């Protein structure tokens, strides 16, 4: 099937949701990692590595040294593989 | 055609199960039939001469001397 | 030939052991097969070398498309490493790839065995490089490591594949002719040995370590791998660097030869003949 | 791939035999008579068989047999399976027979050597 | 030449330094960065010498104008950018030093090749004696002259 | 061969007399015919050559390329009618008449029976040539090209002059059909091996040889499409087809005298293919390639076997049409991209998919696959060569191993790869352009299926 | 075809001994492309030929006849010299197929003959060096401006030898 | 069924050409013997090939 | 891809970008996952520590003997996906990518079918012909007042006005043109 | 502990480059300008790519001053040195004096022994 986005968005949700240190029942789209969830950078380092993991494919160092908002990982993934 | 599944293991149809198995098994019977009925995998059918134990009449060795 | 047909044999296939990608492994494989073809060619064996050309073609054919199978199921990963137990998620393939990888192996009574260790035990009998000798019966044995190296990590593994999973090879176009080759790598070598018309004179006797050397080293051969597989899945020794890589980055032929050629090559024309 | 090489290359030398030449000694050395091999087939029966000369040997009269065994028999691949038998045997009764006159060419030069020592 | 000037082509090696900075306009360089190649005469000219590095270590991922020479357009172009192509000679570090691969890669050959011979010294052949071919050594038949009949080569059992 | 003559000359009548907006299509027509006249010469059921009358014959040598001469005025002004679309009605009418005169005098040198009609009618090719390359020459540069290719063929061809007005004087007539049934062996004198090299020289000048072949990468370059073809189809054979008629005399001394030029060859293929591997220009590394396939030819029609003889006539022929082949459909992408150089216009297969299988055929052609009269030629040259000395098959062996790698290279940096980003859009290619190739590689294909008729005299 | 000229051996052939129950496939098959292959073209192809017979036609084979050869001919007289280099020039070819004959003789018997190829088929090979032998003893160090001149010499170079050598044997 | 079309209708084509050209043309489709074996009968002479002698090794 | 490159890399982004090449060099190693998951938390616990050096010269020593260490103890077949860089479907759907100014030459004929599909095309080149002018304004009367100049194009800032130099991130060819 | 030895292949990489870690201000102010440059360039080619209403070719003359270096500025900036003609002849006939050697010494030994006999040429009737 091809990727609607209310689905990688759940995706990208969902993942984080089994990240021990991001709260499951918190992590709201528009949270940002680092000023909200409060994540380091180097943490975010691997949350772009799950996304990259979860979706198979290689989010460029300078286009994500920026994935920091959980919905910026959503538009940014389906803007990639062409989905409208 | 077959669902997408999500972290879960794919489901599967009667046919890739028994198609598989019936390959796999034939194989078997097949390395069975012939290893009952033509066992020449090990030893051919035919033994080595031990050369060692040829009289030395067998071989034209002399008397020394 | 019988010295390079050697040389390939092995230099292919310690170079395969390593490689990561399933379709390298398996052009590796394509190349240390026909090594040893080159070998029964240089030993003046042409008749069983032709033989070894059509059961060879049969098994190669049969893991390539085995390995298709896998890389579209999947999201078009051709990398062993994200490739896992597909052994329970896709039978049919599975079933597939470990029948032409026993015919690799040439195991007794598949069509590999048929024509493969006729050319082993002349190897074992003729009068030869011991070099030579030597590398071919260890190159049979890496021949079964790798060929354990595809089944255990893309085959018997915990799955390593991306999350969302959908994997169909019922289409017929699939499964028939993966079904039809598989039925040519079971009974191939029956039919064609005993059809074709006697030639060269085998020679069946012989001791019997000699007799069976095919049989035990490629025995072993998976044995072996199948216990340094055992040992990656430890938690220790993140790291194994013993000359892997030359093995891993093919004998650094490609990174050394391809290099200095075509730039020496390049320079002469440009610099020194065109302009000079 | 046997001991022989170990003899021959590793350690002692001389003794074991020369793979070429193996036939080096007169005919009889001590063999008293022996009647020359004999071939079966006549030179035109396997002419007219088309065998390859390299399978022209002295089992080449087994040959002809199983060729016929296996034209005649045609749809049935499978069932020419004494006449195999046969050949192959008489082929192995042959490679004895370079087995034996290996043997025989070794123990012989191991004569001269002891034969050697007599003198002196 | 569609708006090409001379003096925005290409000149002579840039004598004073003055020069050397009106080439690195006409290049769209940084006075500081163009070095001329070495002034030896043999054409080179102006022409920047830009690094020799492949296009294969360009950034693989930045949106080259020209993708598949990844390069911008504007930015000096290398002299030999024929053969340092994607699709030719590559310069792209190795995990392995080149000189350990140059050493390594022939040593095996060395050592292989050596080994072979090691073996023809030293053969391995089983104990059989020489095969035995009837008539004359089919003398004949190996296509020999039917008139001249050969020297009897005779085989005895046992 | 007045048919293949007259009516050839009647057209220039037809390109003056005739309407401004029909003039092309009355010319391309009706040379079309004059090729289909031009193929009774074919007909030869006896090993008596034809020698219509005095001074008009044509020997199997002569035959194969007359008719690519007649050929290829067609073509000639099929791929000139985009650029000379912009003239004034009376530049074109000088263009086609020009290109008219080459195959009229071409027509005539390749079917002249006294040497020096074909010195007269051989150097006078030049005059059309240099119009056709200097007044229409895009280039700031073709002032300097024609220069070069008037000098270096004039300064070669007053030492013919001298020569064969020598030989007449020695033997007394310069007809070929007699000097060849009369008794003319040169006394490998120190003057003769001056005659023989004043022969040759002119012939081996046009016939690009390593050391005077700078005039040929120069000419193409700035020459328009027709003058390209022109030169690397019918002006360079022209040396060649000169060389086997004039060592029919001067018939010991060629046996020692030819080693300078076969090693310069064969050397020169070996670098002329290699630097065609990093040349810009496209135009450039076909000439080059032309360099090369031709310092073969010099190196069979100097050898002297029977077979040389026959592969020279084979690839000649051959490479004519395939080189045409190559400045044609080269010609169609510099039109659309504006510019030569080979890094631009990347991906074209992409856009223009036909075109593409056009130049897979010209590039398979130019390197040797085997259903092809380019290999046979190639492989019977080699044959000889071999005989000549085993070693030659190492340089002619670097040559081929080279020639593959340039030949693909055209192919894979201008026909694949990613499509260029937004160069001026390129509009669609044309039915002309289209034809104007398959024009040039159907009678490949049907001169492969019976290579007898270009085989040799020998 | 002249059996005489493209000879053909006689054909012996093993009669059929079949010794199994099981029915042969290619019997079963050619009985029927016997059918449905061979009649339905055997029966077209007379056809052609009976259209043929209707109005049918002869060609003739042009016999050249002999004329003056070089050592008969004039020096210089430019007319007798050609007609005699051409009629060497066509014996340079009638000679040539001869040859392209025995190139081909025997390729046939070399594949009607494989395993033997080393002894049966030596009545040609013999006739291989028999006719190449000449061959290269008349045409064979010539250039590529073959002519009649240069035979006559390459002959002449080789008849002293055939009388240097033997008056020098003496 | 479609399958005879191009199989059947190239198939006359193929047999006119070899069975009237080839075939009438001189060494166009040359074979190798019949393997006649020892005992076997010549069909085309009538002869019948002369048996082989009776070896008694067996052993096997 | 597509974000700008910055000029020069800062101390983090180069030890936050070996985080990255680091850890997925050794999945290589760890062919398993349970063992990579644990020989993991440890490589963090590398970078973990050392995490508030304020010695800036420490620092930037800990980082180049961190890049020779790994470049030693690096695979050379590491696991690289996909669509990404040297590693296979890179440049495999790229021979589909037509650039899309070449529907423009197509015959009347052909742009027959595929009625609606012009009519909405003729549409969005109303849209880039109509901007043309207030985008290269706006690129330049937002220019920079010196000459440090990034590659960074600015956004729209007024309704109405298309976010600049827009034509080719936006009807770019689709990836998998398939 | 072996280090990485860059060679004029298998260069030095990004990382372990001494210089890239260690940077003057000055250095960094280079950078922060080279950028200046390629951006500049990069805006003078994406608002002329990118514009409607045009047809004509954009030229990258940075290509056009590479091929007129290469082609047509080289003999303009000729210098006859050592070291240009010594190798100006050795690459022009050294080769073709080597194999002249190698040529005529085969040539002639063929010669020799079709003179004197020995050469077989055999099944031979083509050259
Ligand atoms: C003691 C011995 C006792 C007797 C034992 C005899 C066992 C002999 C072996 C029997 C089985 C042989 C077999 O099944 O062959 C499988 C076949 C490939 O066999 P192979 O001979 O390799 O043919 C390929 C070209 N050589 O592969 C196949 O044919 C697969 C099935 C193909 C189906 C083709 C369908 C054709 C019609 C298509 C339209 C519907
Ligand atoms: C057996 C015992 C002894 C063992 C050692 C013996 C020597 C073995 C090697 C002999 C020479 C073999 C040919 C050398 C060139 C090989 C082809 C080659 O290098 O092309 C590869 C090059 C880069 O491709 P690659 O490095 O594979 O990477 C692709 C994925 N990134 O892709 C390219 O396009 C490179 C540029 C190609 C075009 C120009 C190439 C030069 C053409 C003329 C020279 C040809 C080579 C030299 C002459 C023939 C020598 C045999
Ligand atoms: C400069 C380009 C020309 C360089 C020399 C070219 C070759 C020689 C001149 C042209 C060819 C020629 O015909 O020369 C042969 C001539 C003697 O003629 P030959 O037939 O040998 O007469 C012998 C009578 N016992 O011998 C000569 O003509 C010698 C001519 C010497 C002058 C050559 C031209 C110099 C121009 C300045
Ligand atoms: C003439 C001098 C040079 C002039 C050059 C320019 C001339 C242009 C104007 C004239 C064009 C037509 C005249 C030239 C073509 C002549 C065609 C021809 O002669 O066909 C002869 C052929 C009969 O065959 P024949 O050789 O008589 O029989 C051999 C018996 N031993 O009759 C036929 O079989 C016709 C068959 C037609 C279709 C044949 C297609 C076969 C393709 C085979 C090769 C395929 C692969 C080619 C690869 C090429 C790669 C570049
Ligand atoms: C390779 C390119 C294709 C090769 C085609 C070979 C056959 C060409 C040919 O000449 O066929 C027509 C032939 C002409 O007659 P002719 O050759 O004079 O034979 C007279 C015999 N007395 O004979 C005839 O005209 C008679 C009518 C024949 C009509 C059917 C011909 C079918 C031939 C199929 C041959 C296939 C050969 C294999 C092709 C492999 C292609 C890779
Ligand atoms: C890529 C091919 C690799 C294999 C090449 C060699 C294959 C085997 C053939 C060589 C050995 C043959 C031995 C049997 C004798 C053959 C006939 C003979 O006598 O050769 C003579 C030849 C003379 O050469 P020369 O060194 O000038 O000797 C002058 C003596 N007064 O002496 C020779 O034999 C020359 C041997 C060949 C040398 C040229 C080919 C390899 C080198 C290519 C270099 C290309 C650049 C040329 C030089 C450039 C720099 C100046
Ligand atoms: C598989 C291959 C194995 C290769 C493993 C490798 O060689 C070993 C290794 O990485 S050794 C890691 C030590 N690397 C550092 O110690 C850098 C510390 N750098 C800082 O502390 C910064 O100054 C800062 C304060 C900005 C950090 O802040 P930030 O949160 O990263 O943004």
């Amino acid at each position: 099937p091809p990727l609607t986005l209310d689905g990688i968005k759940d995706r990208v949700l969902y993942v984080l949701k089994l990240y021990d240190k991001i709260d499951p029942e918190k992590l709201s789209v528009n949270s940002h990692f680092m000023k909200d969830l409060g994540l380091d950078s180097l943490d975010q380092v691997e949350i772009i590595m799950a996304m990259e993991d979860e979706f198979g494919f290689e989010i460029p160092d300078i286009d994500a040294e920026k994935l920091m908002c959980p919905q910026e990982i959503v538009d940014y993934i389906a803007d990639k593989k062409d989905v409208y | 055609h077959i669902q997408p599944r999500y972290r879960e293991f794919p489901q599967l149809t009667r046919s890739q199960v028994i198609q598989g198995e019936f390959l796999s098994s034939l194989m078997w019977f097949w390395i069975l039939w012939r290893f009952w009925h033509d066992s020449d995998a090990v030893l051919g059918h035919f033994s080595y001469p031990d050369p060692s134990q040829w009289t030395d009449e067998e071989l034209g060795i002399p008397p020394d001397d | 030939m019988l010295c390079l047909g050697a040389l390939t044999t092995l230099f292919t296939a310690i170079c395969a052991l390593t490689q990561n990608d399933i379709k390298k492994i398996i052009a590796f494989s394509t190349s240390s097969q026909l090594g040893l073809m080159m070998v029964t060619l240089g030993m003046n064996q042409p008749h069983l070398a032709f033989l070894h050309i059509c059961t060879h073609a049969f098994f190669k054919a049969m893991l390539f498309m085995c390995s298709g199978s896998i890389i579209h199921s999947l999201a078009d990963e051709q990398d062993i490493r994200k490739m896992g137990n597909i052994t329970k998620i896709m039978p049919f393939t599975s079933s597939c790839l470990v029948i032409g990888s026993l015919a690799l192996t040439g195991m007794p009574f598949l069509t590999g065995f048929y024509s493969k260790d006729l050319i082993i035990e002349a190897i074992n009998t003729c009068n030869t490089n011991a070099w030579a000798l030597l590398i071919t019966l260890i190159a049979t044995s890496m021949t079964a490591m790798y060929s354990m190296r595809i089944i255990y990590f893309v085959t018997m593994t915990k799955p390593r594949f991306p999350p969302l999973i959908s994997i169909n090879e019922n289409d017929p176009d699939l499964m028939n002719p993966i079904k039809r080759l598989a039925f040519g790598s079971i009974f191939a070598g029956f039919v064609i040995s005993y059809n074709i018309p006697p030639t060269s004179i085998p020679v069946l006797t012989m001791p019997w370590f000699l007799k069976t050397t095919a049989l035990i080293i490629s025995v072993l051969g998976f044995l072996i791998a199948l216990e340094l597989n055992n040992l990656t899945m430890k938690l220790s020794m993140n790291k194994a660097n013993p000359y892997s890589s030359f093995s891993t980055l093919l004998g650094f032929f490609p990174s050394i030869i391809h290099r200095i050629t075509p730039m020496k090559s390049l320079n002469l024309s440009l610099k020194t003949s065109l302009t000079l | 791939m046997g001991a022989h090489l170990t003899r021959r290359y590793l350690w002692d030398a001389s003794v074991e035999p020369d793979p070429e030449k193996i036939p080096s000694f007169p005919p009889d050395l001590g063999f008293p008579e022996r009647k020359e091999r004999v071939m079966v087939a006549t030179q035109q029966e396997m002419m007219d068989a088309q065998l390859t000369l390299q399978q022209r040997d002295y089992c080449a009269h087994y040959l002809i047999r199983l060729l016929k065994c296996k034209r005649d028999s045609f749809p049935n691949f499978l069932a020419c399976k004494h006449e195999q038998h046969d050949w192959d045997y008489c082929e192995h009764l042959d490679y004895v027979k370079r087995m034996k006159e290996f043997e025989r060419e070794r123990r012989l030069l191991q004569r001269k050597k002891r034969r050697a020592l007599k003198e002196a | 030449a569609f708006h090409m000037t001379k003096d925005m082509l290409p000149g002579s090696y840039p004598r004073t330094p003055e020069e050397r900075a009106a080439a690195a306009k006409k290049y769209n360089m940084r006075v500081e960065d163009y070095e001329p190649y070495p002034d030896d005469g043999m054409g080179y000219g102006d022409y920047p010498m830009l690094p020799n590095r492949s296009q294969h270590e360009r950034d693989p991922w930045y949106q080259w104008d020209h993708s598949e020479l990844r390069m911008n357009w504007g930015e000096p172009i290398h002299w030999d950018l024929d053969m340092y192509i994607r699709n030719r000679v590559d310069t792209s570090p190795t995990p392995v030093s080149w000189d350990v691969m140059c050493k390594h890669l022939f040593g095996f050959v060395a050592f292989m090749v050596f080994m072979f011979w090691v073996g023809h010294v030293f053969p391995s052949y089983q104990p059989v004696g020489p095969k035995q071919y009837p008539y004359n050594n089919l003398y004949l038949e190996r296509g020999g002259d039917p008139t001249k009949e050969p020297e009897p080569v005779v085989h005895y059992d046992i | 061969m007045l048919k293949i003559i007259l009516p050839s000359l009647m057209l220039l009548p037809l390109t003056w007399l005739s309407s401004p907006k029909k003039t092309w299509t009355n010319v391309t027509s009706y040379s079309f015919l004059i090729s289909l006249t031009s193929l009774t010469l074919l007909w030869q059921t006896d090993e008596n050559y034809k020698n219509f009358s005095n001074m008009f014959s044509s020997d199997p040598l002569s035959t194969p390329l007359i008719i690519l001469t007649a050929w290829l005025l067609p073509l000639m002004l099929m791929a000139s009618q985009n650029h000379l679309k912009k003239d004034n009605n009376v530049l074109q009418k000088l263009y086609i008449s020009m290109l008219i005169s080459l195959q009229i005098l071409l027509i005539m040198t390749f079917s002249a029976t006294e040497l020096i009609m074909f010195y007269i009618l051989f150097e006078a090719t030049l005059i059309p040539t240099l119009i056709i390359i200097t007044r229409w020459g895009n280039q700031t540069e073709r002032l300097n090209a024609g220069i070069y290719f008037l000098f270096y063929t004039l300064i070669g061809s007053i030492p013919l002059l001298i020569a064969l007005i020598l030989i007449q004087n020695h033997v007394g007539t310069l007809n070929l059909m007699i000097l060849s049934f009369t008794t003319h062996t040169l006394d490998a004198s120190w003057s003769n091996n001056l005659l023989w090299l004043a022969c040759m020289m002119a012939f081996l000048i046009k016939m690009p040889l390593y050391g005077v072949h700078l005039w040929l990468p120069k000419a193409h370059v700035e020459a328009p499409i027709a003058g390209s073809m022109i030169l690397a189809a019918i002006l360079l054979k022209l040396g060649s087809y000169g060389m086997i008629r004039i060592s029919i005399i001067l018939d010991p001394l060629t046996k020692y005298m030819a080693y300078p030029f076969i090693l310069l060859s064969l050397w020169g293929m070996i670098m002329t293919s290699s630097i065609c591997l990093r040349q810009t220009d496209l135009k450039s590394l076909i000439a080059y390639s032309s360099v090369s396939h031709m310092a073969l030819v010099i190196a069979s029609i100097m050898i002297q076997t029977p077979w040389s003889f026959m592969g020279a006539t084979m690839l000649m022929i051959a490479h004519g049409l395939t080189s045409s082949l190559l400045f044609c459909l080269a010609n169609s992408n510099y039109e659309r991209i504006h510019s030569r150089t080979m890094i631009m216009a990347r991906g074209l297969q992409m856009v223009f998919p036909l075109m593409a299988t056009w130049w897979l055929m010209a590039s398979l052609a130019n390197l040797a696959l085997p259903p092809s009269i380019n290999l046979m030629g190639e492989l019977f040259i080699t044959m000889s060569l071999f005989s000549w000395s085993n070693f030659t098959i190492i340089l002619m062996g670097i040559n081929i191993i080279i020639t593959g790698m340039y030949s693909m290279y055209m192919i894979i940096t201008t026909q694949r790869g990613k499509l260029t980003n937004h160069m001026i859009n390129l509009q669609p290619s044309h039915t002309r352009e289209l034809t104007l190739m398959a024009l040039h590689m159907i009678p490949l294909i049907l001169l492969t299926t019976s290579p007898k008729l270009i085989t040799g005299l020998t | 075809w002249d059996k005489d000229v493209y000879p053909e051996p006689p054909s012996r052939t093993p009669a059929p001994s079949p010794q199994t129950s099981l029915p042969n496939p290619i019997t079963y098959l050619t009985k029927a492309y016997d059918l449905v292959v061979d009649w339905p073209v055997t029966l077209v192809r007379e056809f052609i030929e009976r259209q043929h017979a209707k109005n049918r036609t002869y060609y003739y084979h042009r016999q050249y006849r002999r004329v003056p050869d070089i050592t008969e001919c004039k020096e210089g007289d430019v007319l007798c010299i050609y007609e005699a280099e051409m009629q060497w020039r066509r014996d340079f070819k009638v000679d040539q197929e001869i040859m392209n004959i025995i190139q081909e003789r025997l390729k046939a018997c070399q594949q009607r003959e494989g395993e033997n190829y080393q002894q049966n088929c030596a009545k040609e090979l013999e006739q291989f060096t028999k006719v190449t032998k000449a061959y290269q003893d008349r045409y064979l160090d010539l250039g590529a401006y073959y002519s009649a001149r240069k035979c006559l010499a390459k002959q002449k170079q080789r008849m002293l030898e055939e009388r240097k050598a033997a008056r020098q044997e003496a | 069924l479609f399958a005879v079309s191009h199989v059947l209708i190239p198939m006359w084509f193929v047999h006119y050409y070899v069975k009237y050209h080839m075939a009438t043309k001189p060494y166009t489709i040359v074979s190798s013997k019949p393997r006649i074996f020892p005992g076997d009968t010549i069909l085309e002479t009538g002869e019948v090939i002369p048996p082989m002698r009776d070896f008694p090794d067996q052993h096997h | 891809a597509f974000c700008a490159p910055p000029a020069y890399l800062t101390h983090q982004q180069k030890v936050l970008r070996l985080y990255k090449r680091a850890l997925r060099h050794l999945e290589s190693w760890c062919i398993h996952r349970d063992k990579y998951r644990y020989f993991a938390c440890l490589m963090r616990a590398r970078f973990e520590e050392h995490k508030n050096e304020k010695d800036m010269m420490r620092a930037t020593q800990l980082l180049r003997e961190a890049e020779e260490e790994f470049w030693q103890n690096q695979h050379p077949q590491p696991y690289i996906f996909p669509d990404s860089p040297g590693g296979t479907s890179f440049e495999r759907y790229e021979c589909y990518k037509v650039p899309e100014w070449c529907l423009d030459y197509w015959h009347p004929s052909e742009k027959a079918m595929y009625p609606d599909y012009f009519s909405k095309r003729e549409q969005w080149k109303k849209l880039r012909m109509e901007s043309w002018d207030r985008e290269v304004k706006q690129l330049q009367e937002e220019t920079s007042p010196d000459g440090i100049m990034t590659e960074a194009l600015p956004p729209a800032r007024r309704e109405g006005d298309l976010p600049p130099l827009w034509w080719h991130i936006v009807t770019r060819p689709r990836e998998r043109p398939t | 502990g072996s280090k990485y030895k860059p060679a004029p292949l298998a260069t030095l990489p990004s990382t372990l480059d001494p210089a890239e870690y260690d940077v003057s201000p000055e250095t960094r102010r280079a950078q922060v300008e080279r950028l200046s440059i390629r951006a500049r360039l990069k805006r003078e080619y994406l608002l002329q790519y990118n514009d409607p209403k045009r047809v004509s070719h954009i030229e990258d003359p940075a290509l056009i001053r590479w091929t007129y270096a290469r082609s047509a500025n080289i003999y303009p900036n000729f210098r006859p040195t050592p070291k240009n003609s010594l190798l100006g002849a050795v690459a022009g006939f050294g080769p073709l004096i080597f194999w002249y050697y190698v040529f005529k010494t085969d040539r002639d030994r063929k010669e020799r022994l079709i003179q004197e006999g020995k050469l077989d040429r055999k099944f031979n009737i083509s050259y």
